[PDB]
């Protein structure tokens, strides 16, 4: 399969700083996996010390041995679960770090197309049985890779001849597997079906049983549930019966050669090429051979299987953004206009049903304008296309003979802001809120633009401060329903052009905000919209919106 | 759990079988460290070759015979097993069934069918797998054991006393493992819930433009965790240090107390090399003892949770026991008040009363809400009267016995439904025996299925699926009426039968209705809108209601001046 080739090729390509981790974890593998295999052949030297002239001197230097070998491998296989684990977290924390970066640059028609709750599942869940991939499969291979050379090198020194003995019978084991499994796996095939058929049954009777209690046929249903259940038992003897045949041919076989092996053995030793020790150093080395060499036939298989759940974290990360090409623009004086023209502006998630036809305005340094629509004609829509939070499929806006996709990222948005019907409260303190879209500089400016509204009465009566914390959404925020947070917010960072979607309302008694209250000094232009025709206080140009039209 | 055993009370015979067959293959088993000790002794000896064509020849019959008994053994094991499945699966089965319709509601459709197909399967397979296991190595265990003590009394009582060391001290290390991970797994999920946060409210960042601080934020909580997991790394450290030191120090302190053993004159060096061998069998034999118990102990609760369920008791009664010949079929209906058991606060229905006498016609017409379908339901014994009297042939429902009274009383529902078998099981459905070939087209012609069904190439053996694909509206109507009319009910409930049905059918079921002589031994009763169909019958009702409004025939309601001229003309 060519498609798991570039996943896996990009996912061994994202642990490039973990190569010293990985190194040194190979190196304590190494070390505790010589350790482990050094204990057995030194077992045999003891019986053979045992059988003969006992010693002292030697005995203690061998039973030495066994615990400098001891303490040895238990710290190098410490070491190395432990750096494996290390790696399992680094890795974790990359792959999450970068997948949200991306995901911070990506257009709105992906967060209102995919539900929140699927980009939460690839976030938190998912990346953590994505990161373990490497950590667990390099850990099981390089161990049976080094073991199996490990082992098959002490066979050949103790004995070459009783080594090739049960080194022809490995096919038996594999030609054993190879014929095994592709009958269970036509076995199980039939279990499905039949237990399919099972449920189709209880699909009948319970979800219609008031057609069956009406007509006196529960009995019916209990005997038509015993043939299906007869099927199922049936097929489960014949997968019971071909699983315990398996087990006996691979238990007989694997006997004959330890037979074969044993009596090969007693007559080679009886003539002197070999000692008792080495018998017992030769069967204790055997028999690890048999399940590390089966751990290693099928470890590719096991890996490709694992392996297929990046592909929706990878294509989170590399889709193209629909973002337009940003630019520069001149910040050492504006002149604070912004010019309109033939707008037919259609969302991209839905193209086929526009919502804003053709129209034109004007704004101006000395003025101020109103949008007044009855529901439905684009009230907010307007207001998301001036800030360049969404671009037009028709027509441009203009921003002193300019457009506004060739501003920059930063200096367009500090200088045009806007509030709305659901001010959004995020996690922090109520200075942390205020102040939000700031890098610095908000130490001498949160207590002369917190009090536009009405001063303060909300903040003050409360712990003397500004650092009342907030929580989530949906917290003791009072102060107009946390409105008088937002606007606070938005002349903070004195923008030239103000948007209010749903401002005024019942707070319009509070109207330090519309007017030469706020604007007219020097030169600003503010954007009101009303849902009611409420009459323009000081008006300067009025325009009604129907169906994205004005008159 | 007492009445999990006592489910398998019949297989004694069986289990008692396989105990047996187990210990006999695991006494066999054991024969290959115990003739390798003898014959390496022999050797260096230098003892006679007149046993070593006999000793191999006898270690090879053993394990031979061990490895059959225990297919055998396995064998039956699985026979009995499957047995089991099969009975358990049928009696929850039936248990549910015999519930009132009050539990069903049609909303515990996911809930019931989990509890029937998916958990059963599953808990049986739970338990034939892990207590085959548990019973296999339990025995190797003891055999074990049971011969180290032959062998040696020092050496078998070293290692006794050191396995409490091998296996309690890396669960107590290991229990400081996730309580460390717990830290971090919380502090991954909190790290979560603040990007999620921050991420849909894409259109408040995006108009700010404050994406840095959102990446600030995110890696705020990244470095408090990359704090926390550097003590984890050290704490597996510490727990996989501690699981290997001991395993292979045990192997130390074995050879060298049977070093010191040996050379005391009371062992042979061969049979050193007998507990070489047995040491790595019995210490695998306990760590997958011990593994295995996790598995049983939770799939014994979890089959107390079915068998609880298993003695659910249903508040409607059983059956009856009286079967009658000549039934009149006239039922009673007497000052009956229902209130449905859903909501028992509320009374839906109160105040009926009719007779419905044989041979005439009693049709009942409502607007749209008041309540008829439930009283056709209450005709039969889908539900019970709460303060009234429901009295037929001078006896109530409960009276007569569940598969007698339903073959007597035959009633469509307002939606019917069809079964996904053949068309003709599908008339002949609920019958005791099938009856002949000629009786199911006698029952379809007076129906109106033969003159559809004749077209079909596929003939009266046409198969359907599970819900209406096949089969339309008047179809479906049509298959309705010939399975309530194949059995000659007595009293015959038809609700919206011809709402969908074609007009050619709608013919030949008013002189089935009011022509034919077969209206002499039934009486019946009609919910239907239609205006075109009530005109010749004998008693005619107005449910406006919870109760009767008015009632009486055709030509006194009409010239009553009432309700019914009212909706007759519009
Ligand atoms: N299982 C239930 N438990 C409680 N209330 C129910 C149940 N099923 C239905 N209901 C409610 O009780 C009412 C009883 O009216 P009923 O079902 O007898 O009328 P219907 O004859 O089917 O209606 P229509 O006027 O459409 O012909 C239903 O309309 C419904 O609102
Ligand atoms: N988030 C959205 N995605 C797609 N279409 C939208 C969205 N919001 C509004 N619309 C469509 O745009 C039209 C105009 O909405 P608009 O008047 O701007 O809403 P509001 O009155 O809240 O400002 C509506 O008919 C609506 O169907
Ligand atoms: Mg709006
Ligand atoms: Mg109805």
């Amino acid at each position: 399969q060519v498609n798991n080739k570039v996943l896996m090729w990009r996912l061994l390509k994202l642990s490039r700083p973990d190569l010293p981790l990985l190194v040194a974890a190979f190196f304590f593998l190494v070390l505790a996996v010589l350790g482990e295999t050094l204990i057995p052949h030194y077992s045999g030297r003891v019986i053979d010390i045992l059988g003969g002239d006992f010693d002292p001197h030697a005995f203690a230097s061998a039973i030495f041995f066994m615990c400098l070998f001891s303490f040895g491998s238990s710290l190098s296989a410490g070491c190395r679960g432990g750096c494996f684990t290390y790696t399992m977290s680094r890795i974790n924390l990359r792959i999450r770090e970068q997948l949200f970066s991306s995901l911070l640059r990506q257009d709105l028609g992906f967060f209102q197309e995919t539900k929140t709750g699927e980009l939460n599942s690839r976030l938190s869940s998912d990346t953590t049985l994505m990161s373990n991939w490497l950590p667990l499969n390099a850990n099981v291979l390089l161990r049976s890779l080094v073991k199996v050379v490990g082992l098959y090198g002490f066979m050949l020194s103790i004995s070459p001849r009783l080594t090739l003995l049960s080194l022809l019978h490995m096919p038996f084991t594999i030609a054993a597997e190879k014929v095994y499994n592709t009958r269970h796996q036509e076995v199980l095939r039939e279990i499905q079906d039949a237990v399919a058929r099972a449920g189709q049954v209880v699909r009948e009777a319970v979800g219609g049983l008031q057609t069956v209690r009406s007509f006196g046929a529960e009995e019916h249903e209990v005997c038509r549930y015993k043939e299906a259940l007869e099927q199922c038992r049936q097929l489960y003897w014949r997968r019971d019966l071909e699983r315990a045949l398996y087990l006996l041919v691979r238990r007989v076989l694997h006997l004959g050669v330890q037979m074969l092996m044993l009596s090969c053995g007693l007559q080679q030793m009886q003539d002197g090429e070999l000692t008792q020790g080495s018998l017992l150093s030769f069967m204790i080395y055997q028999e690890s051979v048999g399940s590390y060499v089966q751990t290693l036939v099928y470890i590719y298989g096991d890996m490709l299987s694992n392996v297929g759940a990046a592909e929706k974290v990878f294509s989170y990360m590399d889709r193209q953004p629909n973002l337009p090409s940003p630019g520069t623009l001149a910040p050492t004086t504006l002149q604070g206009v912004v010019k309109f023209q033939d707008v037919s502006f259609a969302y991209p998630n839905r193209p086929d049903r526009p919502v804003l036809k053709g129209l034109t305005f004007t704004l101006r340094p000395g003025e101020v304008t109103a949008l007044v629509g009855p529901n439905g004609s684009g009230k907010s829509t307007v207001a998301a296309l001036l800030q360049n939070l969404y671009q037009p499929t028709g027509g441009q806006v203009l921003l002193d003979e300019k457009p506004i996709s060739q501003y920059e990222h930063c200096y367009l948005h500090s200088q045009v802001v806007s509030v709305g019907q659901e001010p959004v409260l995020f996690s922090g303190s109520v200075r942390n809120n205020i102040a939000y879209g700031l890098q610095s500089c908000e130490d001498d400016k949160v207590m002369a633009a917190a009090q536009a509204a009405h001063a303060d009465d909300f903040i003050q009566e409360m712990e003397h401060g500004i650092y009342t914390d907030v929580g989530e959404k949906g917290s003791q925020l009072a102060a107009g329903q946390k409105q008088r947070l937002a606007i606070a917010r938005a002349l903070v960072r004195d923008p030239r052009v103000l948007i209010l979607d749903e401002a005024t309302s019942a707070l319009d008694v509070q109207c330090e905000q519309a007017l030469q209250d706020w604007n007219s000094r020097g030169d600003r232009t503010v954007l009101v919209i009303a849902h009611r025709l409420q009459t323009v206080q000081r008006a300067h140009q009025i325009l009604v919106l129907q169906e994205g039209k004005l008159q | 759990v007492r009445r999990l055993l006592g489910c398998l009370g019949s297989e004694t015979r069986r289990l008692s079988l396989f105990l047996v067959l187990v210990v006999l293959s695991s006494l066999g088993e054991m024969a290959i460290p115990f003739f390798t000790g003898r014959l390496t002794d022999w050797i260096l000896q230098d003892g006679s070759a007149d046993t070593f064509t006999r000793n191999l020849t006898l270690m090879s019959i053993l394990t031979i015979a061990s490895a059959v008994l225990e297919f055998v053994g396995d064998g039956i094991y699985n026979n009995t097993m499957g047995h089991v499945h099969s009975h358990l699966q049928g009696e929850v089965f039936g248990a549910v069934l015999r519930q009132e319709t009050e539990f069903f509601q049609q909303n515990q459709t996911g809930n019931i069918m989990s509890r029937v197909t998916e958990d059963t399967s599953t808990l049986s397979d739970s338990l034939s797998e892990n207590l085959s296991l548990f019973l296999w190595y339990l025995v190797r265990g003891l055999c074990l054991l049971g011969i180290m003590l032959w062998g040696s009394v020092s050496l078998t009582m070293v290692t006794l006393i050191t396995l409490p060391l091998l296996f309690l001290l890396p669960k107590k290390v290991g229990k400081w493992y996730q309580l460390l991970e717990v830290q971090v797994r919380e502090s991954l999920a909190k790290s979560s819930q603040v990007a999620i946060e921050a991420l849909s409210a894409m259109p408040t960042v995006r108009s700010f433009a404050n994406e840095e601080g959102e990446a600030q934020k995110f890696r705020e909580k990244l470095q408090e965790i990359k704090t926390l997991n550097q003590k984890e790394a050290v704490a597996y450290a510490v727990n996989s240090w501690t699981t290997s030191i001991s395993g292979m120090l045990l192997k130390v302190g074995i050879l060298y107390i049977g070093g010191q053993l040996v050379t005391s004159g009371a062992v042979s060096s061969g049979n050193l090399v007998t507990f070489v061998l047995y040491q790595m069998q019995f210490t695998q034999a306990v760590e997958v003892l011990l593994s295995i118990y996790p598995r049983v102990q939770k799939a014994v609760g979890s089959s107390e949770k079915i068998f609880e369920y298993l003695d659910r008791t249903p508040r409607c009664p059983p059956s009856g026991l009286l079967t009658p010949l000549h039934l009149e079929g006239l039922v009673q209906f007497q000052d009956v008040s229902f209130a449905y058991p859903n909501r028992p606060d509320v009374l839906v229905l109160q105040g009926l009363t009719f007779t419905l006498r044989p041979g005439e016609v009693t049709a009942l017409v409502g607007p749209n809400g008041s309540g008829k379908s439930t009283v056709a339901a209450l005709l039969q014994n889908l539900y019970q009267p709460t303060g009234g009297q429901l009295l037929l042939d001078g006896k109530p429902l409960p009276q007569y016995e569940h598969r007698y009274l339903h073959r007597q009383v035959a009633a469509v529902g307002q939606e019917p439904q069809v079964f996904g078998r053949s068309l003709q099981e599908n008339i002949a459905y609920g019958l005791t025996q099938k009856p002949t070939m000629e009786e199911i087209t006698a029952a379809a012609v007076k129906s109106g299925a033969h003159s559809f069904i004749s077209g079909l190439p596929q003939g009266y053996d046409t198969e359907v699926d599970e819900a209406g694909s096949q089969l339309s509206g008047g179809q479906r109507q049509a298959v309705a009426l010939a399975r309530a009319l194949i059995r000659k009910p007595c009293v015959l409930i038809l609700d919206d039968a011809t709402s969908a049905l074609d007009a050619n059918s709608q013919l030949q079921v008013e002189q089935l209705l009011y022509e034919s002589p077969e209206r002499y031994s039934r009486s019946v009763l009609l919910i239907t809108q239609h205006l075109s169909l009530v005109e010749q019958a004998d008693h005619i009702l107005f449910l406006e209601g919870g109760a009767i409004r008015e009632g009486g025939t055709h030509q006194q309601l009409m010239e009553k001046k009432g309700c019914y001229w009212a909706m007759v003309q519009a």
